[PDB]
């Protein structure tokens, strides 16, 4: 499967060769609670854990199914 | 010329205020 990520210059996107092809959408509070905004990290996992600790996480298993919310309809 | 690895920080709220991280010695 395909997958997005947040790491290089712009948004990164690669395919997950192993069994872990799930695209998670992690998001917590980084300045939106303070001043700037909520944090967002796009990645590829196999055992998408629970975001209960103190954040969010959308576990999906489709080609680059981890797109951005505020960033997309530019 | 340099180019590092992969480091980002995308904040929900604003698209014109992206936090990019590539290289900075």
């Amino acid at each position: 499967i395909v997958c997005h990520t947040t790491a290089t210059s712009p948004i990164s996107a690669v395919t997950c060769p192993p069994g872990e092809n799930l695209c998670y959408r992690k998001m917590w509070c980084d300045a939106f609670c303070s001043s700037r905004g909520k944090v967002v990290e796009l990645g590829c996992a196999a055992t998408c854990p629970s975001k209960k600790p103190y954040e969010e996480v959308t576990c999906c298993s489709t080609d680059k199914c981890n797109p951005h919310p505020k960033q997309r309809p530019g | 010329e340099e180019r590092g690895w992969k480091h980002w920080v995308y904040y929900t709220c604003c698209p014109d205020t992206p936090y990019l991280d590539i290289t900075e010695e």
